[PDB]
C-alpha cells in the first residue's frame, strides 16, 4: 500500500505545455505586428490540466514557466544571423499590456523579464500565487474567471537583414497545489 | 573559482526535473490562504466515494436517468441473474465511468478492494430474497441462481434490510493489475424469490448500485489519456 | 572539480533577480552616510500624511489655489449635500491627485483605513452646525439630510469645534481592493443649520478637506504606469 | 554567485562514469522487491560450479552427449594416457567452452585454483585403477606412466571411490595470467592395470571430467568480445 503517485501534488505538478507563443525577427522587409507574442496565462485551453483542476472547485498553487525556444530561419536564401536575444516579460494581474513592439511596458520596472539567450538552457520563472482572493475559483456562482498574468514576447534584436520565426513553448507546472471541495469531473465531450 | 566538471544532462529541460527556480515577483506578499471546508490531500479521497454504478447502457437507456435503474418485475421465473457487472472498473464500461472508473483513466497500476452497495428503491410493504453473488477471478459467470449459491454469496432480504454492501477482496497475481487489457470477477444478483407486494401496490420495483474504493486501494505510473 | 548540472535558468537575466554581483570599485573607501533628518523607511509614511482634497475640479477652479476649498454660502437651505466625495481614492479624480492617490498609483492593491478631516476655515464668530455622512460601499449615496442623518454620521458644530476627524473602515470582500475598476462609500457634509454671523461678517465662509492613510494601510504589487 | 571554473573534462560523457542523474520517474512508488531464491552477487559463484568438460571435440562427437564420455576400453595396455588436458582454461578448446571459460571469456586477467573432478560411470562390480597425474606449468606432458607417477598424481581406485577430486594450485609469475596468449599444466589419466571386469559385463566404461574454480579465483580486467 502507498498512495503518494495520487496525492495531489503529484497528479497535478507535471510539466504540461500550455502554448506556443511565435514571434518574429524585426526584419524591416513587410513585417506586420506579428513582432511580438502575447498570451493571459490561462488553464482553460489546455484540457489535461483543465480537465484535471475541474476536479475541484478552488485551488492554490505556484506556478513554474519553463520557456522553450526554438528559432529558423524562414527563406530558403543565404539565412545568416547573430545569436537572438528574447525577452520573455511577464505582467502580473491588474497591469498593463504590451500594444506594440516598442511599448513602454517593456521597460517598465514592475513587469520582471527574462533576457534570454538563444542556444542556452530553457528559461524559467517561478509565478507565487497571484489571487485577490484566497483560493483560484475554477467555478462561480455569482456576477459583476481569475487573473494569473500575462505573458509578451519580443526580439531584443531590431535591424535585422534576414527574418527569422521563432516559437515559444511554455511549460506550466504547478507547484504547491492545494485543492478543496471535489467535484464530478467533465467528459471530454465540451473541450 | 571552485573547479567544476559539467556533467552529461546540464542544460537539459527534463519536465519531470524539481529544481529551484527564481521568483518573478519575490517582493509579493501573496495572499494568505484560509481554513476551506472539504480540502483533498489525495486523489483516492475521491475514489473512497459511493458513486452509482450505470447499470442499463442501451442505446435509449443512457445518458438518462434510466441507465442506472435496475428493474425488478413479475415475470417467468428464470434462473438467469438480474445483473452480471464484470469486475474490470477500468475495462468495464459501466464501471468504467463511475468517479473510481475516471481517477483509474488517469492511472495504468491499481490495487486494492471495492465495495458494491446495492439498494432497493421499492415499497416500504415489498418483500422478498436476492442472491448477490461474487464469482472470483478466472471463474465464468454464474448461469444459474444454484451455481451462484454454491460459491460465495449473500441472500439479501428486501424486506428487512434496504441495502446490501458486498465488499470484494484484492485477488492478482501482480501486486498490482493493470487499467487495460484478462479477468477480475462477477458480482451477479438473482431472485432467490419473485418479490412479494401487498395489494395494488406496484409489481415493478427498482435497484441501484453504487461502487467504491475501500482504504486499502491505491493506484500508480500516472496516465494521462485526456487529448481532441 | 566538482560536477554541477546547469539546470534551466542558467545565463538568463531576470530583471527580478537578487544575485551577488562584483563590484567595480572594491577598493574604493565609500563616503559614510551621515544622521540627515528626515529618513524615509516605508512608502506608506507618506500616505499617513494628511494632505488637501480637490474638490472644485471644474474648468475654471482647477490648477488653481480655488479647486481645494468648498464655500459655504447663504441661500435656500436645499437638502443637496455640500459636496459628495466617492472613496474610491485611486478612482476618484478627485482624491487621485492627493499624495496618497500619487502612491496608489503606484501599486494594484490596496487594504485599510481612511481619515478624512474636514476644516472650517471661516470666522471665529460664526456658528452652525453641518452634518458629515459616510455612506458604506453599495449604497447609493444620501440624497437628503435625513437619509444621510440615518445612517452613520457626525454633527459637526462650527462654533465650538474648527474641524472633523471622520474615520472611513476598511470593508471589503476581497482582503484588498484594486486601484482601478465598484463602490467604496462616500464622505458628504450637509447644512444642518444655515451658518449664522454676527454682524457685516462675510456670509461665504470655506472649508478645505484633508485625507490621509492610517496606520492599517498596506499596498502591494507594484504597478508603474509612468511613460510619455 | 559562487565563482567556479570549469575545468576539463566540462561536458564529456565518459561512458565509464558514474554520477547522479534525473529520474525522469520520481513520483512513481517501485514495486517492491521479494526474496527469490537464488540471487547470484558474484560472477565467480558460476564459475565455482563443477561444470562437465567435453574431452572429445573430434568431428562427429561434437555437439552431442559422445563428446564428454572418455571410453575406458580394453586393448593393448600402451602406456599413453586415456586424456590429457592441458591447463589453458581459456586458451584450451575444451576449458574453453565449460561455465569457467564462459566467464573467463568476458575477462583479460585470471588467478587462483582449478580443481578437477573425474567420475567413473562404469560398473558397481569392475575394479581398476587409473592414475591421475599433474604436469605443473613449463613441464612437457608425461608420455608414460613411469614419467607421470614420478611426478605429481593419485593412483584413483576404481574399485572403492568412484571420484577423484585434484586440485590445481596457483603458479605464475605475475599476479595474474592472461586469457590468451605460454603454459600452465596438464593433467592427464593413464591407466595404472587395465580395468577388471566379472561375468559378462560389458568392457567398454566412461569416465566423465568436471572443472571449476576455487574460493582463491578471481579474474579482473573485463574484455567483452560478443558481437555479430
Amino acid at each position: 500500500r502507498s498512495r503518494s503517485e495520487s496525492s495531489i501534488e503529484s497528479f497535478f505538478a507535471r510539466g504540461a505545455c500550455v502554448t506556443i507563443m511565435t514571434v518574429d525577427n524585426p526584419a524591416s522587409t513587410t513585417n506586420k505586428d506579428k513582432l511580438f507574442a502575447v498570451w493571459k496565462i490561462t488553464y482553460k485551453d489546455t484540457v489535461q490540466l483543465r480537465r484535471k483542476l475541474e476536479f475541484f472547485t478552488y485551488s492554490r498553487f505556484d506556478m513554474e514557466l519553463t520557456f522553450v525556444v526554438t528559432a529558423n530561419f524562414t527563406e530558403t536564401n543565404n539565412g545568416h544571423a547573430l545569436n537572438q536575444v528574447y525577452q520573455i516579460m511577464y505582467v502580473p494581474p491588474g497591469a498593463p499590456v504590451p500594444e506594440k513592439w516598442d511599448d513602454y511596458t517593456w521597460q517598465t520596472s514592475s513587469n520582471p523579464s527574462i533576457f534570454y539567450t538563444y542556444g542556452t538552457a530553457p528559461a524559467r520563472i517561478s509565478v507565487p500565487y497571484v489571487g485577490i482572493s484566497n483560493a483560484y475559483s475554477h467555478f462561480y456562482d455569482g456576477f459583476s474567471l481569475n487573473d494569473f498574468g500575462i505573458l509578451a514576447v519580443r526580439v531584443v534584436n531590431d535591424h535585422n537583414p534576414t527574418k527569422v520565426t521563432s516559437k515559444i513553448r511554455v511549460y506550466l507546472k504547478p507547484k504547491h497545489i492545494r485543492v478543496w471541495c471535489p467535484r464530478p469531473p467533465r467528459a471530454v465531450a465540451y473541450y | 573559482g571552485l573547479p567544476v566538471m559539467n556533467t552529461p544532462g546540464s542544460n537539459q529541460y527534463l519536465t519531470a526535473d524539481n529544481f529551484q527556480s527564481p521568483c518573478a515577483l519575490p517582493e509579493f506578499d501573496v495572499t494568505p490562504p484560509i481554513d476551506i471546508p472539504g480540502e483533498v490531500k489525495n486523489m483516492m479521497e475521491l475514489a473512497e466515494i459511493d458513486t452509482m454504478i450505470p447499470f442499463d447502457l442501451s442505446a435509449t437507456k443512457k445518458n438518462t436517468m434510466e441507465m442506472y435503474r435496475v428493474r425488478l418485475s413479475d415475470k417467468p421465473h428464470t434462473d438467469d441473474p438480474i445483473l452480471c457487472l464484470s469486475l474490470s472498473p477500468a475495462s468495464d464500461p459501466r464501471l468504467s465511468h463511475t468517479m473510481l472508473g475516471e481517477i483509474l483513466n488517469y492511472y495504468t497500476h491499481w490495487a486494492g478492494s471495492l465495495k458494491f452497495t446495492f439498494l432497493f428503491c421499492g415499497s416500504m410493504m415489498a418483500t422478498g430474497k436476492l442472491l448477490v453473488s461474487y464469482a472470483p477471478p478466472g471463474a465464468d459467470p454464474p448461469k444459474k441462481r444454484k451455481e451462484a449459491m454454491l460459491g460465495t454469496h449473500v441472500i439479501w432480504d428486501i424486506g428487512l434490510q434496504s441495502s446490501c454492501t458486498m465488499v470484494v477482496p484484492w485477488i492478482s497475481n501482480t501486486t498490482y493489475r493493470q487499467t487495460i487489457d484478462t479477468e477480475g470477477g462477477y458480482i451477479s444478483v438473482f431472485y432467490q424469490t419473485r418479490i412479494v407486494v401487498p395489494l395494488s401496490t406496484p409489481r415493478e420495483m427498482d435497484i441501484l448500485g453504487f461502487v467504491s474504493a475501500c482504504n486499502d486501494f491505491s493506484v500508480r505510473l500516472l496516465r494521462d489519456t485526456t487529448h481532441i
